[PDB]
């Protein structure tokens, strides 16, 4: 299948040149489709020869761009999905290929769904004349806001983000639907941080041991309301969350050119001043107070059970 | 005390513009804020700018404001004074479009020079464009002849009277160079000097629009 | 004088503080030849306004020969006590220079300083002696609190600092950047890492000072202070003001700073002078503060504006604050010209 | 119509000579990688589908060195071709041949394989045929400049450039450049016919990089003395208009001489350049993997570091290259196969694959090649370069500036 | 609802206890049954308000509408009785809020219901959802408080002071079992306003021997340096770990806290809920507000409070204490930590 | 909590000029909470009633806190009403100010001593009645009127000489009275 190969390859440079689309989720369905695809224009006779395959393409995958916490995950639900449609049938050569395929899509629809299962639970948390804070862009809290404020009401607070000021285009979002939010700095959070009564953010990756790999600036937040007292939400699906630990990881961070936090316009003292610009943080557990997920809220302290029912243990060394 | 208002008229500030006296729309323009004192230098029977500028040097004992024998415009003063007070601008000039060498904010002056003295093409030199690596370069503007002077500026061309008409001698002089130069461009704006018989059936024309405003 | 009008909506909390655009200035209504306020005074307010003078310091020094301008221009009017007059016309330009911009602790403690020596001038002497005095009085009290002061904190602090040590610094501070160069000047071989915020990104001053002077500076913003700390050992921090409680109302961002410090582990210094000890209390940074114009937040990301026309939103509100509080937990000591003192000691020097 | 580009991977002119007598400039290891590799690179990543590499000096070693390349292979997007020739002298030469031989057909790209950038091209060539669509064959060209401050170590003089163009649509009305000159002169027919919106710009980076028209070869196939682009637009400009497209946030630099060389190594080290950085290994290779870690550490595989070195800034080690005990590397990339003493301090030193470096030797700015070789205690100063195979005795102090190899009459000989 | 409610407790039902909601409904109740109209009756007069009671009286309840309950014809049963059941409960949350068992009750009856099938009978039907009932309460009430009492046994100390809060059907029953085996210690009864429903476990005390002592929540932290454990009792375990009891339960497990006093709880099995909670705003109960008027003196100061349009009266009775105050749970499984609640509902 | 004329006033002061809500915790033993916000209420400043038990649970919304107190202690420690030692923890938890409006007369020179003449002892009819029947007899009912407050979960202290900190009081003290007088 060099039309497979093809496709394969456009993805990895896509993802290693500037990534795929824009939100996780599409890129969650993007990766699923091409492993679908995979497992379908392939050939094999025994399971540990596509389980293998699908490592390996995974390992490539996650190599093209280690920081991309989404495609790692997928893999490993395809393993998992693979082992246990193998232990079911053998606890099998001739007709494993189309219930793989089918739990592949009952899994497509359910990642779909998945944003309207968040959005549901948004009266739950959120009382009248509340107060809360945000920080960042993202789709999944955007809608867990919006989802409220039509029975609802409360203030909005929004700290763009110093490298990337994408809090701006969250900002006018939340002001289009009336929701009466405020626009500032992330420099300012502990300033502000004590009229605040909840906070609500969203995070690119749930490690293993509840912790958040989000974008830079959220550890202070977590520290803030942590020194205040404010309970923290974090609304994050399912495929957001890998079986990695915080330590025992190189590459933790990504790091850019230095153009978004210096000019090249400076200077000459641009060959002495060493500049550095990291796109994520470590957020530890301890500054967490709940995760609401698919499957409705849940503390930190019960993330490791959802670690071991989705992810095998051998498929977290992929 | 800030400023000291002074107006050569060296008839021409006789031509009755829309019916009144054309030196009448500067002591006009020179007033509403202030100003209880301003300079005319226009001749007996009026009931270079250099010269005229020096021979009534010990009278003036602070920052002096020249300004044209006639100029209709109906600009706010304030906005070429704060270029002169926030900056502490050693000149401040107002003007109108239709090289000048303002910089990219569009206020510092860096080149003024004049096709007369050039010699084929433009000059320019090396460190200017080293501090400033963009220089806006404005053609057919026009010059109102309205500036804000300092006083050491004015004891610099007492020191030395080999200066005249400082519209076209001592400004090119302080662009070329610490000395601080800033225009302001209306861009919107009437500035409007008598001077042709064009510009003057022009200012005769547009009179009515000013003068419903001001009585 | 007219007052100056608001721009834009306000946040419902800071309702109380007005917020001011630089865009437009109240000199528009008033005459170019001043005559109700001095020349000076106008053009001190214009530059404040255009944020041309925007040091702690710096501020402080251009008000005071401001107001030796004043002095020396005026005289006092028939049939007048001399002790009064200057208080009564410094009444209305205080008036200004706060509608062009809050006053801060530096100068207010400054406006005090000038009021108690024009309340002590006699009533005998002559208008030239106590002007002449009045002026001396001024630039000694200038020498006697910030040049002299600086070089004292710098002589305290050079001992804090050692070889092979990493400070953090943040904003624009003329005096830890002096300390800095004092510091390396005198044999000490360190590296500075300073932090820098959005709008105003005034840590490239100090960043290049230190380019100038030789030290290896490294810059970053303060979102990422959390990824360098683990390696910093010292966060050295200016603050424009002490109130009675032991709290600095220092930058906006310093509080935040010294709090994810603590949290790593960092002791945290703070460089203040006498002069900015204010007999006055803030607990929390709503109660009191300044909003600066808030059309700087915007900012072209790509090729497009998020927020280029943010008044259209009926809903939406712009907050650019300026300075905050931090309590005095978080503050390890304060080194002063009267030697290094903790945080609790604010009131034994005020005494 | 697909987007094709030329490449021209021989620079007839010759700055790094002596070192481009073995071996050709565009294979000269920057960060452990060849130069046209950065080029093929940001074409791959631009858009280009097709190019066409000419070469004329030493054209063997580019063309078998490329056919190992991953751009090369039956599963890359941009099908390269090479066509190798010993007539070409200049780059007018080169497009009087793409005229004999009508190979381009649309807007094409004219880059040297000596170009770093991670400029995307996409908004400057819809603006190139949006502009030549409301004036049919009136805009020939488009010349992509970086904005960036005179003050910067990448602006050698040797390169620096003026423009006067107008500011309502963007278009070059002067060009000339500034080497050992200090006024510069203007004429007078730019404000003669029109730009009312006319500036002179002097804070642009020279990128090399240009989108072409055919019409800029036919011109070129007219006027036969265009040896080069620079004379192409002075001669155009005498008279087809010219126009730009600056760039402010992306990177883009030209490796013209030595002092050009070691001011891209330091900004791809520091992510300049991203995506492009050695940790992101965009060669497909398995000689350059390595790991980044803090302050912009490099270590690949096989680094044996030894007990008590300190690496204290932006290093780049080798796979295979070994390091001692007790030393000290800063701002210095370390070739493949390296291997170095005891107590050796290296300084924004560039050493290659091959060489070894004797125990108590300091060596501050100077560049090594391949199969270097220097004894015990040897100092080498800034701009101390040594070439292929060379080797220094012990107890020698190179001058500042001094240049060792091995052909008798290229510099001081070994 | 009446009167005016606070405005950050604006979107929670305020009732009061003189306007019944039988005003417009027929004697004989026809659209309701007359049981559940009577335990609603109850729940709004304040008949019975213990957590396990109301459970036991809905279920006894719910019994009593099923056996005079008959399926029409052309439909089954196993859904008819699921969409009747509705209105009732319905009828009762109008009445009063319901809480966690009772919600954990119907859902359960609401699964056995369904796992009938239309094949069987309808008086075997009845017959089987009642002995389900019975021994579901059996198991889930009455068993699951005898092995909490022989867990906590061996927590309790000879010259132990411990120290309990409001009123607890399975707190009693727990001391009162451990001083029967040989124990010798004192307890302390907190009390608070204005249900002042501690005095009910202060009575059962001195009726069982226990030397028991009472004092107001204000003074909890002036006995405290003198406890030595703090048992409390609590409605329902949220899955974040969290706990939902009276209203001056998190308060009293700081003041612990602070004076370095282990603090426990005990509950069922059966009130480990799904849901979970951060604070005592997003979902509590605000009762009848004129329960705050006191005859203090001479006069009452609130007798006409709602003249005053600007006085708000309010009256919480539930509240949400954090995992960070709880140190150990009892349960029939054993003791478990704070945070393991999603391991015994899975 | 409970009734001050002094934070009374000070926060009456407030209300003219700004719009607030003041959240009022009574008292249980002795309600007198409810008469500071009728009195409260009675100016329109949109007072609101509670027990002492909901005084963590609705301490989340809460920005500042301002109470009296009945002495200062010299180690910048006081003597309030029951139940304000609840108040000062739920506040240091959360991280909230807590202001202290005393005049200087309420400054005491004595030292947190053991404390055994702190508490006021009343009748405890006010906890339980005499009317509950033949369990009084067997059981031990305690009614401490004030309570201890350190002064580490103070903030400020607003006195009719500015506001100050806790860790200054002693200087208040040594200004005030004679260290040979403390003791009387």
């Amino acid at each position: 299948g060099s039309e497979l190969s093809e496709r394969i390859e456009s993805f990895v440079e896509t993802l290693k040149r500037g990534g795929g689309p824009r939100s996780s989720e599409e890129m969650a369905r993007e990766t699923l489709g091409l492993l679908r695809q995979i497992i379908t224009d392939h050939r094999w006779s025994n399971a540990g020869e596509l389980m293998e395959l699908i490592r390996r393409e995974g390992r490539r995958m996650t190599a093209a761009q280690p920081s991309e916490t989404t495609v790692g995950n997928m893999v490993r639900r395809v393993l998992k999905i693979i082992r246990e449609e193998y232990g079911r049938l053998h606890g099998h050569y001739a007709q494993l290929q189309s219930n793989i395929i089918e739990a592949i899509n009952e899994l497509l629809v359910e990642l779909e769904g998945t944003m309207e299962n968040i959005a549901a639970q948004a009266l739950e948390h959120i009382h009248s004349n509340e107060v809360i804070m945000t920080i960042g862009f993202s789709r999944t809290v955007e809608a867990f806001l919006k989802e409220a404020a039509r029975k609802r009401k409360f203030h909005v607070i929004v700290a763009e983000c110093a490298p990337f000021c994408q809090g701006h285009e969250m900002a006018v979002n939340l002001s289009k639907a009336g929701i009466e939010t405020t626009v500032m700095t992330d420099a300012a959070i502990f300033a502000v941080m004590s009229r605040v009564n909840k906070v609500i953010i969203g995070t690119k990756t749930i490690l293993a041991n509840g912790a958040l790999r989000a974008v830079t600036g959220t550890h202070t937040l977590a520290l803030a309301a942590k020194h205040h007292s404010t309970p923290l939400i974090v609304c994050a699906p399912m495929f957001k969350l890998s079986p990695q630990f915080p330590n025992e990881e190189d590459s933790f961070h990504k790091f850019v050119a230095p153009e978004e936090v210096l000019p090249f316009t400076e200077g000459d003292i641009l060959e002495k001043v060493s500049v550095h610009c990291p796109v994520f943080d470590y957020v530890p557990p301890e500054l967490i107070t709940l995760f609401i997920s698919n499957i409705g809220g849940n503390a930190p302290s019960y993330i490791y059970r959802l670690m071991s029912e989705l992810y095998h243990p051998d498929d977290h060394v992929l | 005390m800030e400023f000291q208002a002074v107006v050569m008229a060296v008839p021409k500030p006789l031509l009755p513009v829309g019916n009144k006296p054309l030196i009448w729309y500067p002591l006009n323009l020179l007033e509403r804020v202030g100003f209880e004192e301003v300079i005319v230098v226009t001749t007996r029977d009026v009931q270079g700018t250099a010269d005229s500028l020096r021979y009534i040097y010990p009278k003036l004992k602070t920052d002096v404001l020249v300004l044209s024998c006639d100029l209709i415009t109906d600009v706010a003063l304030h906005e070429v004074v704060d270029l002169f007070r926030a900056y502490d601008a050693s000149l401040a000039m107002l003007m109108r479009k239709g090289f000048i060498g303002v910089d990219s904010t569009g206020k510092r002056l860096l080149f003024m020079a004049n096709e007369a003295d050039l010699d084929e093409e433009l000059v320019i030199k090396g460190s200017i464009l080293q501090k400033h690596p963009r220089i806006r370069f404005h053609t057919g503007l026009v010059d109102a002849h309205l500036y804000c002077l300092k006083k050491y500026i004015v004891d610099f061309l007492m020191e030395n009277g080999s200066i005249t008409s400082i519209r076209s001698e001592l400004i090119p002089y302080l662009v070329r160079k610490q000395v601080r130069c800033y225009v302001h461009i209306m861009k919107e704006g009437l500035c409007s000097r008598v001077s042709t018989l064009g510009l003057y059936m022009e200012a005769n024309r547009q009179v009515p629009k000013l003068l419903s405003a001001l009585c | 004088v007219p007052t100056r009008k608001d721009y834009g909506s306000k946040v419902s909390l800071f309702s109380h503080l007005p917020q001011y655009s630089r865009q437009n200035s109240l000199t528009q209504f008033m005459s170019i030849p001043s005559s109700v306020i001095h020349p000076a005074m106008v053009r001190l307010g214009l530059q404040y306004s255009q944020g041309l003078v925007s040091g702690s310091n710096a501020r402080c020094i251009a008000l005071l020969r401001a107001l030796q301008q004043v002095i020396q221009d005026y005289t006092t009017p028939p049939n007048e006590e001399l002790s009064r007059d200057l208080v009564n016309k410094l009444k209305p330009y205080m008036s200004f220079l706060t509608q062009c911009r809050p006053l801060s602790a530096s100068m207010h403690n400054a406006i005090k300083f000038l009021n108690k020596e024009i309340t002590s001038v006699g009533s005998s002497k002559r208008e030239e002696e106590a002007k002449s005095e009045l002026r001396a009085a001024i630039d000694r009290y200038v020498q006697e609190k910030i040049v002299l002061a600086a070089q004292a904190i710098s002589r305290f602090a050079y001992q804090k600092i050692s070889n092979g040590d990493v400070i953090l610094v943040y904003g624009c501070s003329s005096l830890v950047s002096r300390i800095l160069q004092e510091a390396w000047t005198e044999g000490r071989r360190f590296r500075v890492v300073v932090v820098d915020s959005r709008p105003w990104l005034e840590g490239r001053h100090t960043l290049r000072s230190l380019v100038h002077a030789g030290v290896p500076a490294s810059y970053l913003l303060i979102p990422a202070a959390s990824y360098v700390l683990p390696e910093v050992s010292k966060v050295l921090l200016g603050a424009h003001a002490l109130l009675a409680n032991g709290s600095v109302m220092s930058r906006v961002g310093t509080a935040q700073l010294a709090l994810v410090a603590r949290a790593h582990n960092v002791p945290v210094l703070v460089c203040c002078e006498t002069y900015k000890f204010c007999e006055r209390v803030q607990t929390d940074a709503f109660v009191s503060n300044e909003l600066d114009d808030p059309d700087d937040l915007q900012c072209k990301r790509g090729e497009h504006v998020a927020l280029a026309n943010w008044q259209n939103h009926a809903s939406l509100r712009l907050l650019n604050l300026v300075y905050d509080v931090t309590p005095p937990e978080l503050v390890d000591l304060v080194i002063t010209e009267l030697g290094m003192i903790p945080c609790s000691s604010v009131p034994v020097v005020l005494r | 119509p697909p987007l094709q580009a030329v490449l021209v991977a021989d620079s007839f002119d010759r700055r790094f000579f002596p070192i481009s007598k073995d071996q050709p400039r565009v294979l000269l290891p920057l960060a452990n990688v060849a130069l046209i590799d950065y080029t093929l690179e940001f074409l791959t990543a631009t858009g280009v589908q097709e190019t066409f590499v000419f070469c004329c000096w030493k054209a063997a070693q580019i063309k078998e060195h490329l056919l190992k390349s991953k751009w090369c292979r039956p599963t890359s997007l941009n099908v390269v071709r090479i066509i190798t020739s010993e007539l070409y002298r200049s780059l007018g030469d080169v497009l009087r041949d793409v005229d004999a031989k009508a190979l381009v057909r649309s807007d094409f790209l004219l880059v040297y394989g000596d170009v770093i950038s991670n400029i995307n091209i996409t908004r400057a060539l819809e603006e190139h045929r949006l502009r030549r669509k409301l004036e049919k064959n009136v805009s020939v060209m488009t010349m992509i400049f970086k904005e960036s401050s005179p003050s910067h170590p990448t602006r050698c003089h040797e390169d620096n450039v003026v423009v006067a163009v107008d500011s309502t649509t963007n278009r070059v009305l002067h060009f000339q450049k500034t080497q050992g000159l200090r006024r510069f002169a203007f004429p007078l027919s730019l404000f003669q016919g029109s730009s009312d919106g006319v500036e002179v710009r002097y804070d642009l980076l020279d990128c090399h990089i240009s989108i072409c028209s055919p019409q800029v070869a036919q011109l070129f196939t007219d006027n036969f003395d265009y040896q080069t682009r620079d004379d192409f637009v002075r001669g155009l400009l005498v008279n087809n208009q010219i126009h730009m497209h600056v760039t402010a946030k992306e990177y883009g630099a030209r490796v013209s001489n030595l002092h050009m060389y070691s001011a891209v190594c330091a900004d791809v080290i520091r992510r300049w350049v991203y995506p492009l950085t050695p940790e992101a290994n965009f060669t497909d290779s398995t000689t350059q993997s390595c790991t980044h870690s803090r302050h912009n550490i490099y270590r690949g595989p096989e680094v044996s570091l030894g007990h008590g070195s300190i690496l204290e800034e932006n290093v780049l080690l080798g796979s295979g290259t070994v390091i001692g005990s007790n030393c000290f590397i800063t701002n210095s990339v370390i070739g493949p196969g390296c291997h170095i003493g005891d107590n050796v301090v290296l300084d924004q030193t560039y050493l290659w694959q091959g060489v070894r470096v004797a125990a108590g030797a300091q060596i501050h700015q100077s560049l090594l090649c391949d199969n270097a070789e220097v004894k015990e205690r040897v100092t080498l100063k800034p701009r101390s370069v040594l070439t292929s195979q060379v080797v220094v005795g012990p107890n020698i102090t190179l001058p500042e500036g001094s240049v060792i190899s091995l052909h008798p009459p290229d510099a001081e000989e070994d």
